């Protein structure tokens, strides 16, 4: 119940690079492994790991691991067996969604051209895969990177992309609408997909959106399967304050939301995807 | 009738010289692609099959590449059978070497071996043999032009002939190249207009008895002595095309002219990324500004392909 908390943080210190959804499922599924009060402790595990994270990607990355094991417990059930049809479910679960940035990387690198310039958001590990795709396919490129107030992932990213050989440029977050007809395509990296098709991502995506459909440059959205979260916000008030927040007066927002009217294509691991088709895989993932 | 096709594949003339002493000027590459395989392509497009090759000067490697090319293969519907001999100095020797052998019974195109077109001879060859019929044996030939402006770089300003045609039957009446001359002699016995803007093409449709007439009379070698020798004498007429390429590679002069008009697609069958030959080092994609980059280029950084490269 504690211990819960100090494995979460064990999973970020020896894997940055997995994603925190992951982690959460990790940690979850070990949890597992210590009839239907069991699922009540793994939603009180839920609102225990979205409590010290706050990402929209946590609290529907556990919450379809909430469902992928309870989908088995409709097929059948049982005290210690169905723990066990669990546990090599939730396994599988947990191995389809390692492979998922290779195969977001494999679908997207093939939409940027040669000779490209995009313009990327704070930080991506999705959007440094399908670039470090890219470049191993050959093509050149050019990346613009906003800092992204307040915690700088923008120079984290051009630090992490630097390495790459890619003629990167950080910025400044105030010049998306300056720099946006420099820019062939925009690759943001999703931190949840609602329900619309429309996306969660980090404060300043929107309005690298709105830039975006003023001069009809393509917006790509590289967001994973476990990122497709059930909300369905209206503006950007409906986004819930769990999610905003992570804790002359500051205000900070984390998230915003993007309309899916301007999202050119979703690169999800379920495919590529229009943003109406995101809709129906919502669907499928919750019957 | 089927169509044959007779294809000298030895240019009788040194024109390539020296490149011509290492490579033979059939089978050095125009755009990655010899050009020997532009014209055994533009037959299989015309609907020929017996494509005869003729191989005099140097036809080890004409003949050990055409068996490693696409049309030697059973698959293709244009056979090939390469009659080699060095006995032959010119295209005369070609066209008497045809009859003791009676290898045409029809009508037959007559390309010279490095032609790179995309001509589609059934309307000239429908029209030829509708006057072949009819007059009984009146015409022996339909050379195939193409209409061009006398200012252009394929037009070499040493083939550029002009003929006087009588535009309703379509018939050359005269024919000359205008190689060095400033002011151009038209006899008056022909009377009927006089026509500038004709590129060459080299693409006849001679009817048999062209080999026949190049037997009995043994003093030609060429086909200007041919159509010069009997305009003064049996009746060359002409087909000319407005919407398809055509044109040999004589000089190295041309050479450049026909390889810039193949990169610009000027040829639209015969690109470089459409691979009519279906080797697979020849492969493309054709990108931007006509950029082609075949498989495994790497480009370096920071350099710029403006246009027309391959
Ligand atoms: O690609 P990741 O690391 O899973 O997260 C994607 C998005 O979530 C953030 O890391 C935080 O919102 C953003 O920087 C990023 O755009």
């Amino acid at each position: 119940d504690k211990e819960l908390i100090e494995y979460f943080k064990s999973q970020m210190k020896e894997d940055p690079d997995m994603a925190s959804a992951v982690a959460a499922i990790r940690t979850l599924l070990e949890f597992l492994k210590r009839i239907q009060g069991l699922r009540a402790n793994l939603t009180s595990a839920i609102e225990t790991l979205c409590g010290v994270d706050s990402s929209v990607a946590v609290s529907s990355g556990g919450e379809l691991f909430l469902r992928f094991i309870s989908l088995a417990s409709l097929e059948y059930s049982d005290y210690s067996k169905c723990k066990k049809i669990m546990i090599e479910r939730g396994e599988l679960f947990l191995r389809r969604i390692s492979l998922s940035r290779n195969k977001i990387a494999d679908l997207c690198h093939t939409f940027i051209k040669d000779g490209a310039t995009i313009l990327t958001h704070a930080y991506s590990r999705v959007v440094l895969r399908v670039l470090e795709a890219a470049v191993a396919a050959k093509k050149r490129f050019s990346v613009y990177v906003t800092e992204s107030q307040p915690d700088l992932s923008g120079k984290k990213m051009a630090k992490a992309l630097c390495h790459l050989n890619v003629p990167v440029t950080v910025v400044l977050d105030a010049a998306v609408g300056y720099i946006m007809e420099k820019a062939d395509l925009v690759i943001v990296g999703a931190e949840g997909v609602v329900e619309n098709g429309g996306i969660i991502n980090k404060i300043g995506t929107n309005q690298m959106a709105v830039c975006a459909k003023a001069q009809n440059k393509p917006f790509y959205v590289v967001a994973e399967s476990f990122k497709f979260v059930r909300l369905f916000p209206l503006n950007q008030q409906d986004v819930p304050d769990k999610f905003k927040y992570k804790a002359l007066k500051e205000e900070h927002p984390w998230v915003d939301y993007t309309a899916p009217s301007l999202i050119t294509l979703l690169f999800t691991d379920l495919g590529v995807l229009t943003p109406s088709a995101v809709s129906d895989e919502l669907i499928k993932l919750y019957l | 009738p089927p169509l044959q096709a007779v294809l000298v594949a030895d240019s009788f003339d040194r024109r390539f010289f020296p490149i011509s002493k290492d490579q033979p000027r059939v089978l050095l590459p125009l755009a990655n692609v010899a050009l020997i395989d532009y014209t055994l392509e533009f037959l299989t497009a015309t609907g020929v099959q017996e494509t005869f090759v003729f191989c005099c000067w140097k036809a080890a490697q004409i003949k050990e590449h055409l068996l490693k090319s696409k049309w030697c293969r059973p698959t293709s519907l244009n056979v090939v059978r390469i009659i080699t001999s060095e006995l032959y100095r010119s295209l005369g020797d070609v066209l008497r070497d045809v009859d003791a052998k009676a290898l045409v019974r029809s009508d037959f195109l007559l390309v010279y071996g490095d032609v790179i077109s995309n001509i589609n001879i059934t309307r000239a060859l429908e029209e030829h043999r509708l006057r072949r019929k009819l007059e009984k044996n009146v015409s022996v030939m339909t050379m195939i032009f193409k209409e061009s402006s006398p200012s252009h770089p394929t037009r070499c300003h040493e083939d550029n002939v002009v003929v006087a045609v009588d535009s309703t039957t379509n018939r050359v009446l005269h024919f000359q190249k205008t190689q060095g001359l400033r002011r151009f002699a038209f006899p008056l016995s022909l009377f009927v207009e006089v026509r500038y803007d004709l590129l060459d093409c080299h693409i006849s449709i001679c009817s048999p008895q062209v080999a026949q007439l190049f037997t009995d009379n043994f003093d030609y070698q060429t086909r200007d002595d041919f159509v010069r020798g009997l305009l003064v004498n049996n009746q060359i007429h002409m087909h000319v095309t407005a919407k398809e390429y055509g044109a040999r590679v004589s000089n190295l002069h041309m050479y450049s002219a026909v390889c810039a008009d193949v990169i610009r697609r000027w040829v639209y069958p015969l690109t470089p990324e459409a691979n009519f030959t279906d080797s697979t080092t020849q492969s493309c994609t054709h990108s931007r500004h006509n950029i082609y980059r075949g498989p495994e280029v790497s480009l370096g950084h920071g350099s710029i392909l403006e246009e027309n490269v391959l």
